[PDB]
């Protein structure tokens, strides 16, 4: 019932962002789009980090290393949470497709 | 926009179970300090569960340890509060609040214990 938004398209593209999240781990090639939104803007998930715990195929305790604020081969494995970055990245990346 | 919508409240008999939600509308739940609050006619208002942003962790009132369980649900943007084992003890409007610099909350739901 629920929602983060009222605007119809920024509504959809959240769940546009959360439904690649999904595929994250089932493909390879989406994996790398996400890590590039992740570094370029410094964000993680949709709304927090604590997204990812939500996502199949993610192990627990680990984040994408795109999240990591200083990305290196394989941070994001049993990450600290000092580490990272907690904000997500749906509001500032396409926070202009609100009315 | 700062929306709170409290439901789930009703009647139940002592040492069952109730479950209620907190429908917030205009910022996500999982990067909002939130947290349950309750007041009785009669007595004063308490919080008596809550959790914080991101993975800042939970929180709960002494009263209520091990018997309350708050959890934040993504996908509707909800907090719930899972109330197992009731008291009589426990018969308020419960509340749900929001810290973001300052306090929001909503109308709250009326929970009632028999016996």
């Amino acid at each position: 019932s629920g929602y983060v938004f009222r605007d119809k398209v920024m509504s959809e593209f959240n769940n546009n962002f959360r439904q690649q999240m999904e595929n994250y781990p089932k493909n390879s090639h989406t994996a790398s789009i996400l890590d590039r939104m992740q570094a370029d803007f410094k964000c993680c998930g949709a709304a927090s980090y604590t997204d990812w715990e939500k996502i199949p195929s993610m192990s627990k305790n680990r984040v994408p290393d795109s999240c990591c604020i200083s990305v290196t081969v394989g941070c994001g494995i049993n990450f600290n949470e000092k580490a990272i970055h907690k904000e997500g990245c749906v509001e500032k990346i396409g926070g202009w497709l609100r009315k | 926009q700062v929306q709170l919508v409290e439901s789930g409240g009703g009647l139940v008999q002592a040492g069952g179970s109730l479950r209620l939600s907190c429908a917030a509308s205009g910022f996500p739940v999982a990067s909002g300090n939130m947290a349950w609050y309750r007041q009785a006619p009669g007595k004063e208002r308490e919080w008596v569960a809550a959790i914080k942003s991101h993975g800042y962790g939970t929180k709960y009132a002494d009263s209520v340890k091990g018997r309350f369980t708050i959890s934040r649900d993504n996908a509707k943007n909800t907090v719930y509060l899972q109330m197992n084992s009731l008291k009589p003890e426990d018969t308020a409007v419960y509340y749900c609040y929001v810290y973001v610099g300052w306090l929001y909350w909503g109308q709250g739901t009326q929970v009632t214990v028999s016996a």
